[PDB]
């Protein structure tokens, strides 16, 4: 972050508690980033999402093909 | 993405502290 | 070759949540030690206050008297570079010449033009020539614009025969993001829009152009300090008689990019218009064409070695070919070709120089166009074609090309002299018993307009051959 380093340099070479505010902002940003939910890397997550989308499409197509061909008596 | 974010935050804090120390020892 | 100093040993050798007491208890104490503040262009985008602070920092470091009310705006401490977008000489100017190129997000014309003019307008003068003579030369550099407009009005046919070739007139305004320039190169057979399609005159920025400058150290020649001659002249232009003239410590030293080889006659003729010749040093009288071809083709040349060794093999319209250069060959003229391998362009005041520069410019352009055929083609042992020719520069601007004409069982030479600036002489000498493989003045003028050795080779191999 550019603003954190700027506030740190200001509080260091001005002659307030910019370091505490910078640490608090960094902790809040880390918490917001971890708030997403995806613990593992997003690569395998996207791979599994694509696989699930393909499976859902295949299941929908199979259900449509099964419910379409209804000519028995 | 918790471990990587925490490591990035720690590295950024260390870099900011080093930069502040350099600015205080130079100027 | 490792990364053990990022998160493994960097945080462990920094000598948390309650250990930030280093702002008031340990504070009892930009070039190569503190790179954090110096890297403002990397931490934040180039904005108005960022550049204004960087300028102030550079002025405080290198030494330059300049200040303002606060941070957010900063001028340029110079003769007339003081201009704030969006009084000790000239007034505050807000022309578009220094507002167009640097309108919103430009970052090129901010540390080169200023530093350039500072280094140029710097000398041992103390309040006598650093400012006075600088402003005098800047104000005197305005008759050329009037002369440019007069030439544009007079030459109301096309901006091809008078602006670039023939004589001067392809000038532009010298202010802010654009310095003084001229039509040094006159390559007419380049990649055009397929005599360029333009609405008005070009500012010598769209593409490639030379860079003319005005500086000097000991060329304090008599010149005006203000523009007087501004009326429309009779036909083309008129001189500006000075002397209201003092020893202005300045000159018109341009920036000659490449050491173009010229003739001794041209330098001798120009050595009587602006004092001394265009160079005061040991003349490198080495093979002119040999070094000139390499200097010209050095732009496109890559780091791979060429090792031509006076070999001018090149391509052809539909095959390969070859050629020579006759470099380092003393002709019947006696001494070898005079070389002008120098970069000194220290000129003098604009006196009787209406054609002192255009002649040498056309000479150098013809010399370059001669060796144009050999730029990046490297193909030897070509059994087919190989239209080998040797340009024999016996006389100044006098070339010759030999070709295996089917008319006779030998080569066929042709005197190629640059009579005009773009209309060169392309006569030829046939044999007492030889077929009419020699074309007429039509193909001669076509080759003159082309001005390319490979073009002439292809024409001989296709049009003049007829076999």
């Amino acid at each position: 972050f550019l603003p954190l380093v700027h506030n740190i340099i200001k509080c260091m070479d001005k002659d307030q508690d910019l370091n505490a505010l910078k640490s608090k902002f960094q902790e809040m940003r880390k918490l917001i980033s971890t708030m997403p939910g995806i613990h593992l890397s997003p690569e395998q997550q996207q791979q599994q999402l694509q696989s699930l989308r393909e499976q859902v499409r295949t299941k929908n197509e199979l259900l449509q093909k099964y419910k379409s061909l209804c000519m028995f008596e | 993405t918790r471990e990587r974010l925490l490591s990035a935050l720690e590295d950024l804090e260390v870099l900011s502290r080093e930069l502040i120390e350099m600015l205080a020892i130079s100027r | 070759l490792s990364k053990m100093s990022s998160l493994l040993e960097r945080l462990h050798a920094k000598f948390w949540s309650e250990t930030i007491k280093l702002v008031r208890q340990v504070m009892e104490k930009q070039h190569l030690v503190s790179c954090l503040e110096t890297l403002q262009k990397a931490l934040k985008v180039t904005s108005l206050p960022a550049m204004t602070d960087r300028l102030e920092s550079i002025a405080r470091q290198n030494g330059l008297g300049s200040h303002l009310s606060a941070s957010g705006t900063e001028c340029y401490i110079t003769s007339d570079m003081f201009y704030v977008e969006v009084h000790h000489g000239e007034n505050p100017v807000s022309c578009p010449e220094l507002v167009q190129q640097l309108r919103e997000k430009n970052f090129d014309e901010f540390s080169k033009h200023l530093k350039g003019l500072v280094n140029l307008y710097n000398l041992p003068g103390d309040n006598k020539l650093k400012t006075k003579m600088y402003l005098a030369l800047q104000s005197l550099e305005q008759d050329l614009s009037k002369m440019a407009i007069m030439y544009w009005k007079a030459t109301n046919a096309g901006p091809l025969d008078k602006i670039l070739h023939g004589s001067v007139g392809y000038l532009t305004p010298r202010s802010g993001g654009h310095l003084m320039n001229l039509k040094y190169y006159v390559s007419p057979s380049d990649l055009l829009d397929d005599i360029i399609l333009h609405e008005n005159n070009v500012s010598r920025s769209l593409g490639m152009n030379a860079s003319v400058t005005i500086e000097g150290t000991s060329a304090v020649y008599k010149l005006p300090i203000a523009p007087l001659i501004m009326g429309s002249h009779p036909v083309d232009n008129k001189w500006t008689p000075s002397f209201n003239s003092v020893d202005l410590p300045a000159c018109f030293f341009l920036k000659f990019p490449q050491p173009i080889p010229v003739s001794r006659a041209f330098v001798q003729k120009l050595q009587n218009c602006t004092g001394i010749p265009l160079f005061e040093t040991q003349p490198t009288y080495a093979p002119l064409y040999e070094l000139i071809t390499q200097f010209e083709l050095s732009k496109d040349p890559d780091p791979i070695p060429l090792n031509h060794n006076m070999r001018f093999y090149a391509a052809l319209p539909g095959q390969q070919h070859c050629y020579f250069l006759n470099k380092d060959a003393p002709l019947p003229d006696g001494r070898s070709l005079q070389g002008t391998l120098v970069s000194k362009i220290t000129f003098q005041h604009p006196g009787r120089v209406p054609l002192i520069l255009n002649l040498i410019r056309h000479q150098v352009a013809y010399n370059t166009l001669i060796g144009s055929c050999v730029k990046r083609t490297i193909l030897k042992e070509d059994s087919p074609g190989l239209l080998q020719f040797e340009v024999c520069p016996l006389s100044e601007s006098r070339f010759s090309v030999s070709f295996q004409h089917p008319v006779n069982d030998s080569l066929v030479c042709v005197v190629m002299d640059v009579q005009d600036s773009t209309h060169v002489s392309c006569k030829l000498y046939k044999g007492l018993s030889d077929a009419l493989i020699c074309t007429d003045d039509f193909i001669a003028k076509v080759v003159q307009r082309c001005m390319s050795i490979p073009v002439t080779m292809r024409a001989i191999r296709r049009k003049a051959e007829t076999i």
